[PDB]
């Protein structure tokens, strides 16, 4: 059901969450977002993209949702996060494919 | 502003994950951190506690019950099953059940064998389930009895005059509505002793405590003027004072406080207060002397937490917490040889009908 | 005329001072724990019921009183 | 291939900054991870427990050769502690201690709410010196029990000739020295009933 945290990764999110906590967001959301790469983990992924979204940034945004939709495709939410993250960046292939997956299911 | 602290969170780490393998059982990393939190709680002091999902229920049900009930208490004595007395205001008591009945099966299930946990357990329910008993009275044919759980309101404050002019009131645990209840014992009081009674008694004697604001209600409604109790804490929003409004219904009637060893909280906030404004006298042992005023924070998941937020002080300013506040009288629990059975409530009834009779008469 | 014969109690319940760890009062000052009593010479009113009762009716009127 | 928990690793974040936060001492988050790991391990498993580095080199050599000890030996159970044996020839021996009993209290102080490894230490004192314990025996009437303080010697196995071939050997406990002690304690035996036992 819930997979096992690794000892450095347990201790990253750990210290992640605390700064977060803490308005140094800088350093929460630098791990967060090393850690998703690290883990490739559907809801540490998301969590880093809704921190970097809320911190404004966006290569780290482009990063986490790239990672978020190809760990959890199935979701409807990061395809359309994905689909809105690169066609703001410029490639819009994979949009197209996100969108049809959109269509798939009951979305716009 | 400082950083953080990297270097205990990474002892954490390396303990938390040399456990999760070394340990002798499957462990969920859910289960480690929830017992990590139970122990960061648990051991800073030691009325503070995390509650998980069942006993915030319970917390809820302790401050104020409205429960679902039969209205029936059963005492297991000697490994017997029996009934003290239905509660009051129950539809077993409308059913005809009286003191002493004995039942023979509960829902099929004999009560031979059945410890008084678990026959609470299987009385208590929901409101609306069906519950049939078979029951023997004196011997007598087995008889089944079907009931439906409903709300019942348990009792928290009860009163018996020992002599017409002198009440005596108990107070068992303070609740959401101990205030309420404690007016309209006062008026029953004064409407059955034609508004005029010589003294009153109090008993917090083992009464562990409540709500604060019943107990400030309480104090209120004995009191009339003057600050009952405020409370000091390292957050601003903790702190809050409260003074007694001039209402009063108590008439300045002369009151007797005992506070026994078990008063711990709430009990002891009205004896601090009465005791400090010179406006009763208490006497008994040395109280529990426990101060701390907590509030039990919502959190996610049903799971709220209880954190003791701040202290409490008596309205001198004296801390009650690891003292306690020592009786004047100093009357200690013993046999008196030449109500009468109870020496505590016997000495304090002597002492008020003295003390009435002595001065204004 | 009576006789007041107290009794001790073998179990006591613990004082807020016997937990683990408890908080320092507020005022600061010295706490009070849950040593046992035994008193070397026993008082006077605890002997007969007459001067117990004077003495508590006493310290009763003079507490409401408020001096 | 499964999910992280991330959700309650949020949750523990969130409830220690909010103890920080509300509680009423000025508390260093050094303490409150002390405590959250402490407690950990205690709710986990009753007899693990987390020895701190001066503990630990405490936990390394005993303070005192001549230490005294009651003899009592305790486990934890349902969160209480529980007598789990007194050893035989002990001060406590001589007193009503039984197996089952339950301590409530030791030196006057409860021991609902602390770990077995500090119960036994607080057991632990000075040679010679007083100590009192609560007692409950089947849900029964707590009751005081006062005992003197001694250094215990196990005197390991215990011989003697029941009939002329039946012998009955008692081991009061488990120490280094008893691995062979019975075998000789047996030739003794065995020397002493023609070298057959009934």
């Amino acid at each position: 059901k819930y997979g096992s945290f690794s000892e450095d990764s347990l201790y990253s999110l750990l210290v992640a969450e605390l700064a977060g906590q803490r308005n140094r967001f800088d350093i929460a959301l630098s791990n967060y977002v090393v850690q998703a790469q690290k883990t490739r983990d559907p809801g540490v992924s998301e969590r880093a993209f809704r921190i970097a979204e809320y911190l404004g940034a966006d290569q780290e945004a482009l990063d986490t949702s790239l990672l978020w939709a190809r760990s959890a495709p199935d979701n409807l939410d990061a395809q359309r996060a994905a689909a809105i993250q690169l066609a703001r960046a410029g490639r819009y292939e994979e949009s197209m494919v996100y969108m049809e997956k959109v269509l798939n299911g009951q979305g716009d | 502003s400082a950083p953080l602290p990297l270097d205990e969170l990474r002892t954490f780490a390396e303990v938390l994950d040399r456990v999760k393998a070394a340990y002798v059982e499957p462990v969920d990393d859910k289960t480690l951190l929830e017992n990590a939190i139970k122990g960061m709680l648990s051991n800073l002091d030691p009325h503070s506690a995390y509650l998980g999902p069942e006993d915030f229920a319970e917390l809820q049900e302790s401050t104020s019950g409205e429960f679902g009930g039969l209205g029936i208490e059963v005492g297991s004595e000697d490994g017997f099953i029996k009934v003290v007395s239905p509660i009051d205001d129950t539809p077993a008591a409308r059913a005809g059940i009286q003191p002493g009945d004995l039942i023979v099966q509960i829902d099929g299930k004999p009560t031979k064998g059945q410890s008084m946990t678990e026959a609470v357990d299987s009385m208590r329910g929901k409101a609306g389930s069906p519950i049939t008993l078979t029951i023997v009275r004196d011997g007598g044919r087995p008889f089944d009895v079907e009931l439906k759980r409903a709300i019942i309101k348990v009792k928290s404050v009860k009163s018996q005059v020992l002599e017409p002019g002198y009440a005596y009131l108990r107070i068992t645990q303070f609740q959401v509505n101990t205030g309420e209840e404690v007016v309209k014992a006062l008026n029953q009081l004064r409407k059955d002793n034609k508004g005029r009674l010589k003294g009153l008694v109090l008993d917090l004697r083992n009464n562990p405590g409540g709500v604060l604001q019943s107990a400030v209600e309480v104090a209120d409604a004995f009191l009339t003027k003057g600050l009952i109790v405020y409370t000091k804490g390292r957050i601003a929003n903790s702190e809050l004072r409260f003074s007694a409004d001039p209402a009063d219904p108590s008439d300045k009637v002369p009151l007797v406080v005992l506070i026994n060893g078990g008063s711990a909280a709430a009990a002891e906030i009205v004896a601090g207060a009465l005791q400090d404004q010179k406006r009763a006298i208490l006497m008994g042992t040395d109280s529990f002397g426990k101060g701390s005023v907590q509030t039990v924070l919502p959190l996610n998941n049903d799971r709220a937490l209880k954190l003791t937020t701040a202290l409490y002080y008596t309205p001198n300013g004296r801390s009650i917490q690891a003292q306690g506040i020592v009786p004047d009288i100093e009357v200690g629990r013993a046999k008196v040889t030449q109500q009468d059975s109870d020496y505590q409530l016997s000495q304090a009834l002597s002492l008020l009908k003295g003390l009435s009779v002595t001065r204004g008469n | 005329r009576a006789k007041v014969t107290q009794e001790r109690s073998s179990f006591e319940g613990f004082k807020e001072a016997d937990l683990q760890g408890h908080l320092a009062n507020g005022n600061g000052g010295a706490d009070r724990p849950t040593g046992k009593r035994a008193a070397p010479s026993e008082r006077p009113q605890d002997s007969d019921y007459q001067l117990s009762q004077a003495l508590s009716l006493l310290k009763g009127l003079s507490v409401t009183r408020g001096n």
